[PDB]
C-alpha cells in the first residue's frame, strides 16, 4: 500500500496560500493520529516540519500547518516565498506489515518572475590539453531563469553536430537555472578551423560567445 | 510468571522448608546463594522468608546481585548491598515464547531515581526527559515509560526470556520461624544407647514403660530433678530411661 | 545537537554484499529513546522504508525486502550498520541514516513515527563499469572571459565513473562567485565537470586561486593552480 500523494506536481503564486493533500487507504492510515511531512531540497536530505499530525517542532516558519479528515491528510502554507520550491512527502504508521509509509512526492513551484538573460560563458581548451592529445571546448550557461534554453555549435561558419554533450537545465539556490555544453576535438582540428562559438537561443532570443584559437 | 517492573512477593511463613530438593534439583541455571553457603540453608531457621518472582532476559540474570547497575537493577528491582537470601534462575524460552513476539513482558526503561532495595513502582506517568512539561501527551523528550520484550523462539540465548526467584530470608525479632527439616531412625530397647528425642539428649536403656503421663506430657523427671520416662513422638508410648551400667 | 554520517562507499558490482555504516555524533546509542533505521531512495524517484535497529537488538525489516538485509550495532564506535547481501540493479540508490520516534505499542511490537535527523545520504550506484579518476585541467581567466570589473577562471575535471567528486577553491576559501556546474555523463561512459568562479579582473594572477580535487570512491587528492594565458 503507499499512500498516493494526491498529486504530483503543485503551481503556486508568492504571496497567498497553498494547500496539498495526502490521501490513502482506510484507517490505519487515516484514522490514526500520526502523520508527518518532509521538505527535501534538490540535492539534501529531507528535512519534517509537521509531526503526529500538526505540531511544529523547535524552530520552523510559522506558515507551515496541516490538519487530518478521514482518509486523506492535508498540509497548506499561508503566505509564499522563493525559497519554498521543494518535494513534499507524507508519512505514516499502519498496522499491515510495511510498518511505515511514505508519499510518492509533490513539487511545489514559484511561478512568478521577470524573464532573466541567459550569461553565457565559453572557454577553449587549455594549454595542458593541448599537450595531452585532445581538445575541449567548454560553454556555460547560467541565471536565465525560464529553463527552456538549447545550444547550436558553430566552426568559423558552419554549424557542427559531433563531439558536442549538453546538461538538462539544474536549479541554483536563486531558483533559476544553470547549463553546460561540452565539445570534443583533436588539437589539429582545434587549430584547423580559426575560430568556434557557441550559441544558445532561449525564448526566441539568442546570445553567442566565440573564441579563436590564439 | 510475573512482569519485571512489577514482580511478585509471596511471604513464606512458618513451614518445614527443605532447600536441598532445590539444589540438587540439576534444572536451575543459576543458584547462587549470598549470605549463607547453599548446603547449609537445610539446618537452619529464621522468621520470614520471601520470595520474588519475575521474567527477564538471558544476559540480566547478572544484574540480580547486591551491588549492580543496569536497566533492571537500577529501576525494576534493586538487592539490597547486605542480601542474605539467594537468587535462583532457570531458562524459560518454551513456555514465555511465541511465534509472532510475545508482547507481554514488559519492563521500566526511564525513572527519576533508582529505587531503593525493595522498593516497586508500578505507575505509568509519561516520563519527561528534557526541561518541557509534558501535560501528559507523548513526543520529543515525553517518553512513554514502558518498553516490552518481543520473545520470539528463534531468538539467540541471551535473548531468550529466563524466570527468576530470589529468595531472601529474614531475621526481624521474634521468637522462631520456619526451618529445615530433621531426619530420624527407629528406636530400639535394652540396650545402652544414645538418643534424642526431639530435643532431649541422653544415654542409657530404653524400656517400655507401665506410666501414664497426662496427654499433653512430653517426659517425666525424678526427684532431684533428672529425666527418667519420655513419651515416643511418633507412636505416643511412655518408655522408662535407665542408665547404662557403671562400677 | 545531533548529527550522522555514513560511510562504506565503492562501485559496487552486480551479487555482491555491501556495508554502509552511519555514526552518530551527540546522543549515544544505547540510551533507549530512540530507533536508529535506514531509508534509501532511487534518484528521480520517492522514498522508502528499509528497517530498524533498537540498542537491545531487537530488529524489523521491510517485508519486499527481507530476508536480504541484515543491519547491526556498535556500541564501541557509536555506529549502526547495514549489510545487503545479492545486489541487483535496481539498488542504486541514495541511502540515508536516521533516527526514529517510535511510540510505545500495546502488547504488539512499538509504532514509530516522523523520525527526526537524516543522515548525509552517500550515493552508491551498482554497474560494470568500473571505476576511473579524473584528468584535470585549468581553464585560464582570459580577456574573452573578462568584462569590465570582473574575469571567470576555473578548474575541468573530466573522464571519471565514480560519481561523488568534488573540486574545492583554494581549500574551500573562496565561496564568493565559485560554481560547479552538474556533471555530464558522456557517450564513453564517464562523467566530466567544470567548476568557474569570477574574481576582479584587477586580481587576475593576483592570489591564490586553486583548485583542489577529490574523488572519495578513489583516493585522488590534486591542487590545480589557475592563472591567466600565457
Amino acid at each position: 500500500q503507499s499512500a498516493l500523494t494526491q498529486p504530483a506536481s503543485v503551481s503556486g503564486s508568492p504571496g497567498q496560500s497553498i494547500t496539498i493533500s495526502c490521501t490513502g487507504t482506510s484507517s490505519d492510515v487515516g484514522g490514526y493520529n500520526y502523520v508527518s511531512w518532509y521538505q527535501q531540497h534538490p540535492g539534501k536530505a529531507p528535512k519534517l516540519m509537521i509531526y503526529d499530525v500538526s505540531n511544529r517542532p523547535s524552530g520552523v516558519s510559522n506558515r507551515f500547518s496541516g490538519s487530518k479528515s478521514g482518509n486523506t491528510a492535508s498540509l497548506t502554507i499561508s503566505g509564499l516565498q522563493a525559497e519554498d520550491e521543494a518535494d513534499y512527502y507524507c508519512s505514516s504508521y499502519t498496522s499491515s506489515s510495511t510498518l511505515v509509509v511514505f508519499g510518492g512526492g509533490t513539487k511545489l513551484t514559484v511561478l512568478g518572475q521577470p524573464k532573466a538573460a541567459p550569461s553565457v560563458t565559453l572557454f577553449p581548451p587549455s594549454s595542458e590539453e593541448l599537450q595531452a592529445n585532445k581538445a575541449t571546448l567548454v560553454c556555460l550557461i547560467s541565471d536565465f531563469y525560464p529553463g527552456a534554453v538549447t545550444v547550436a555549435w558553430k566552426a568559423d561558419s558552419s554549424p557542427v553536430k559531433a563531439g558536442v554533450e549538453t546538461t538538462t537545465p539544474s536549479k541554483q539556490s536563486n531558483n533559476k537555472y544553470a547549463a553546460s555544453s561540452y565539445l570534443s576535438l583533436t588539437p589539429e582540428q582545434w587549430k584547423s578551423h580559426r575560430s568556434y562559438s557557441c550559441q544558445v537561443t532561449h525564448e526566441g532570443s539568442t546570445v553567442e560567445k566565440t573564441v579563436a584559437p590564439t | 510468571f510475573a512482569s519485571v517492573y512489577a514482580w511478585n512477593r509471596k511471604r513464606i511463613s512458618n513451614c518445614v522448608a527443605d532447600y536441598s530438593v532445590l539444589y540438587n534439583s540439576a534444572s536451575f541455571s543459576t543458584f547462587k546463594c549470598y549470605g549463607v553457603s547453599p548446603t547449609k540453608l537445610n539446618d537452619l531457621c529464621f522468621t520470614n522468608v520471601y520470595a520474588d518472582s519475575f521474567v527477564i532476559r538471558g544476559d540480566e540474570v547478572r544484574q540480580i546481585a547486591p551491588g549492580q547497575t543496569g536497566k533492571i537493577a537500577d529501576y525494576n528491582y534493586k538487592l539490597p548491598d547486605d542480601f542474605t537470601g539467594c537468587v535462583i534462575a532457570w531458562n524459560s524460552n518454551n513456555l514465555d515464547s511465541k511465534v509472532g513476539g510475545n508482547y507481554n513482558y514488559l519492563y521500566r526503561l526511564f525513572r527519576k531515581s533508582n529505587l531503593k532495595p525493595f522498593e516497586r513502582d508500578i505507575s505509568t506517568e509519561i516520563y519527561q526527559a528534557g526541561s518541557t512539561p509534558c501535560n501528559g501527551v507523548e513526543g520529543f523528550n515525553c517518553y512513554f515509560p514502558l518498553q516490552s520484550y518481543g520473545f520470539q523462539p528463534t531468538n539467540g540465548v541471551g535473548y531468550q526470556p529466563y524466570r527468576v526467584v530470589v529468595l531472601s530470608f529474614e531475621l526481624l525479632h521474634a521468637p522462631a520461624t520456619v526451618c529445615g527439616p530433621k531426619k530420624s531412625t527407629n528406636l530400639v530397647k535394652n540396650k545402652c544407647v544414645n538418643f534424642n528425642f526431639n530435643g532431649l539428649t541422653g544415654t542409657g536403656v530404653l524400656t517400655e514403660s507401665n506410666k501414664k503421663f497426662l496427654p499433653f506430657q512430653q517426659f517425666g523427671r525424678d526427684i532431684a530433678d533428672t529425666t527418667d520416662a519420655v513419651r515416643d513422638p511418633q507412636t505416643l508410648e511412655i518408655l522408662d530411661i535407665t542408665p547404662c551400667s557403671f562400677g | 545537537q545531533v548529527q550522522l554520517q555514513e560511510s562504506g562507499p565503492g562501485l559496487v558490482k552486480p551479487s555482491e554484499t555491501l556495508s554502509l555504516t552511519c555514526t552518530v555524533s551527540g546522543d549515544s546509542v544505547s540510551s533507549g529513546s530512540y530507533y536508529w533505521s535506514w531509508i534509501r531512495q532511487p534518484p528521480g524517484k520517492g522514498l522508502e522504508w528499509i528497517g530498524y535497529i533498537y540498542y537491545s537488538g531487537s530488529t524489523n525489516y521491510n517485508p519486499s525486502l527481507k530476508s536480504r538485509v541484515t543491519i547491526s550495532v556498535d556500541t564501541s564506535k557509536n555506529q549502526f550498520s547495514l549489510k545487503l547481501s545479492s545486489v541487483t540493479a535496481a539498488d542504486t540508490a541514495v541511502y540515508y541514516c536516521a533516527r526514529e520516534r517510535c511510540y510505545y505499542g500495546s502488547g504488539r511490537a512499538p509504532r514509530c513515527v516522523w523520525f527526526d535527523p537524516w543522515g548525509q545520504g552517500t550515493l552508491v550506484t551498482v554497474s560494470s563499469a568500473s571505476t576511473k579518476g579524473p584528468s584535470v585541467f585549468p581553464l585560464a581567466p582570459s580577456s574573452k572571459s573578462t568584462s569590465g570589473g570582473t574575469a571567470a577562471l576555473g578548474c575541468l575535471v573530466k573522464d571519471y565513473f565514480p560519481e561523488p567528486v568534488t573540486v574545492s577553491w583554494n581549500s574551500g576559501a573562496l565561496t564568493s562567485g565559485v560554481h560547479t556546474f552538474p556533471a555530464v555523463l558522456q557517450s564513453s561512459g564517464l562523467y566530466s565537470l567544470s567548476s568557474v568562479v569570477t574574481v576582479p579582473s584587477s586580481s587576475l594572477g593576483t592570489q591564490t586561486y586553486i583548485c583542489n580535487v577529490n574523488h572519495k570512491p578513489s583516493n585522488t587528492k590534486v591542487d590545480k593552480k589557475v592563472e591567466p594565458k600565457s
